[PDB]
């Protein structure tokens, strides 16, 4: 047994990764993901175009 | 697609197909034909190339 | 059974009537109907300094920090320093309040 | 007079890494460079001609 | 009636002396009561931060030793014997089941014993850094001269409270000019505190001032740190040590 | 490393510049620490140059959200569905604005 966490934290990433490949997580609409202002989206939409 | 209110995630492509027209009639109404008559050439037409 | 008084805040302005009611205080201290040149009077008097400096702090509520009295060599020097705001917002606050473009979304998670 | 060319600038990025590895004896495994180059893409307009040869 | 002090000592022509206000404890509000003179070669020397890293690194290695050791591959048990001979075997030559290279054999380059890191900055040199450390203070307007540390009550909670509402830190160094003399209402309060730490005026030392955000200095023990800083300039070098009788030397 | 990877033909979304340039990023998210030292470049960034950069660009929404945060980061998202996360740890000014 080594001293130290950061061995230990870094591994957990990759266990994430693992997961992610062997079950693919199902399909969800961005509007529930963080970072989402309704408002905002939809004049940006017009602007870009 | 991210914009739109349905109850079925990821939309289905009749009500996707739907909304893409509803946006090009609200076009229409605010900046009249010729705006639009644009659009239509700059995202449908070139389709065929 | 002592109580204490509320914190205060640590922003000041520049009163309106600064001239008045410095000179004011510098007659009553001083006793001696304003001679003229009053702005260039010396303050190596330590009654002298510390009467006017005090009554000014109670009054405005401002007061001069330790580290800058050593250069309150002149009453032009007193009369200099309180007509600089001071103002306690962060650089964060100001932004936030500067009419941000439609585009820019901020929030405050602290 | 002739000819008239125009083009769009579409997209301005960056080359995936490429890898250098000079020969040398006890070559080693951490000898080794990456280069990557900027890049640009452009589309091309119309093509116009005029009767004046 | 203000509180006025003039420096004891002679202060340089050519050098104006600096101030600060005088405060009292013994309420919330009696922020201001008096006007100090302090001596521009002690709380005004030149921001030197160089000087300020040696003798806190001084301080934290001087004292330190290391307890941590290891065997050599004389002093593990057993060893004595060749193992196999030379030739024939068709193993590795080996002459000690206790060599490094061995599974429980000896360590080639390891700690040694307790270790000491001993060593003496110049006294002139660690005078100077006292100076620099109480001007950086009074420069960022974190020292706070008072008369005395008496105080009206007992209560921790009021001292704490007290600093809250002066705009204090966190961590508030208080010193006093002797242990034994030291009030008792002061030394109550404070004893149940973390943060809030009195030490007499002898023990005063950079690395606590750096650890503390906000000093509180007595009066008197101004008037005796001015002194003591002050001898190590315009000083002959000793013949003998400083303890020994000196003719105008307490 | 070629044999060892993928490889593809040169492209555009939705044949970009035949009728009109679309600008395809559209969402930046930046987080940030009050009080951190890694993370002090990117304070100044938000102090001088965010502002500046959202009116040159319109289409995009940008989000900055101060929490307690060990490495700042920025995360860029495209028309396409593409995502792609940058690390900004202990990094100057300019340095952030060119990215
Ligand atoms: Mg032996
Ligand atoms: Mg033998
Ligand atoms: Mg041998
Ligand atoms: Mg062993």
């Amino acid at each position: 047994v080594k001293k130290g966490f950061r061995a230990a934290f870094r591994f957990q990433k990759e266990l994430e990764r693992w997961r992610l490949l062997r079950c693919p997580p199902p399909p969800v609409r961005r509007s529930e993901k963080p970072n989402w202002d309704y408002h905002a989206e939809v004049q940006a939409f017009g602007s870009r175009l | 697609e991210q914009l739109t209110l349905s109850a079925e995630f990821p939309v289905p492509l009749p009500v996707l197909r739907q909304t893409f027209f509803a946006v090009i009639g609200a076009l229409l109404q605010s900046s009249g034909p010729e705006r639009a008559a644009l659009f239509i050439r700059d995202f449908l037409i070139t389709q065929m190339t | 059974v002592l109580v204490c008084p509320p914190l205060r805040s640590r922003a000041y302005t520049p009163p309106s009537d600064l001239q008045s009611r410095l000179e004011s205080h510098i007659k009553e201290v001083l006793g001696s109907s304003l001679p003229n040149n009053w702005q260039d009077i010396s303050l190596d008097d330590g009654h002298m300094k510390f009467r006017l400096l005090a009554g000014l702090a109670d009054g405005l509520g401002h007061a001069v920090p330790n580290s800058r009295l050593h250069q309150m060599c002149r009453v032009r020097d007193v009369l200099d320093f309180y007509n600089v705001p001071v103002q306690d917002k962060s650089k964060f606050d100001e932004l936030v309040a500067s009419n941000l473009p439609p585009n820019l979304k901020i929030s405050w998670s602290y | 007079e002739l000819v008239r060319v125009e083009a769009t600038v579409i997209e301005k990025t960056e080359s995936w890494p490429k890898i250098n590895m000079k020969f040398r004896k006890r070559k080693n495994f951490r000898k080794k460079k990456i280069i990557v180059n900027p890049q640009t893409i452009l589309r091309i307009n119309t093509i116009e001609i005029a009767p004046r040869l | 009636d203000p509180v006025l002090r003039k420096c004891e000592l002679r202060i340089p022509v050519h050098r104006r002396p600096v101030q600060a206000w005088v405060e009292s404890l013994r309420g919330f509000e009696q922020e201001r009561i008096g006007l100090a003179e302090l001596h521009p070669d002690v709380f005004a020397t030149a921001p030197r931060l160089d000087i300020v890293h040696q003798v806190a690194i001084w301080q934290r290695n001087f004292r330190r030793i290391s307890y941590a050791n290891t065997k050599t591959r004389a002093e593990v048990s057993g060893g004595g014997r060749k193992p196999w001979q030379q030739k024939g075997s068709g193993r590795a030559r080996h002459g000690s089941i206790r060599s490094p290279l061995w599974r429980g054999g000896g360590v080639a380059h390891g700690p040694r014993g307790p270790t000491s890191y001993y060593y003496m900055l110049p006294m002139k040199v660690r005078a100077l850094g006292l100076k620099v450390a109480l001007t950086v203070k009074l420069m960022q307007d974190d020292l706070h001269i008072v008369d005395s540390l008496e105080l009206p009550t007992a209560d921790p909670q009021y001292l704490t409270e007290l600093a809250q509402y002066r705009h204090w830190g966190s961590s508030v160094l208080l010193v006093d000019l002797t242990h034994e003399e030291m009030p008792k209402n002061v030394v109550a309060a404070t004893s149940g505190l973390n943060s809030f730490n009195l030490i007499p005026a002898v023990g005063l030392n950079v690395y606590s001032m750096l650890k503390h955000q906000t000093l509180v200095l007595t009066l008197p023990s101004v008037a005796f740190l001015e002194d003591k800083l002050l001898w190590q300039d315009s000083r002959y070098t000793p013949l003998y040590p400083f303890r020994l009788p000196y003719s105008d030397f307490p | 490393t070629g044999r060892g990877t993928s490889s593809r033909f040169l492209t555009s979304v939705l044949h970009n510049g035949l009728g009109r340039y679309v600008q395809q990023l559209q969402r930046l998210s930046l987080s940030l620490s009050r009080d951190a030292p890694s993370s002090r470049g990117a304070r100044e960034f938000v102090e001088r140059e965010v502002t500046d950069f959202a009116r040159r660009n319109p289409g995009v929404v940008v989000y900055v959200n101060p929490r307690p945060c060990a490495m700042p980061r920025i995360v860029a998202e495209y028309l396409n569905g593409a995502v792609r996360e940058e690390n900004v740890n202990s990094k100057s000014v300019e340095e952030i604005k060119s990215l």
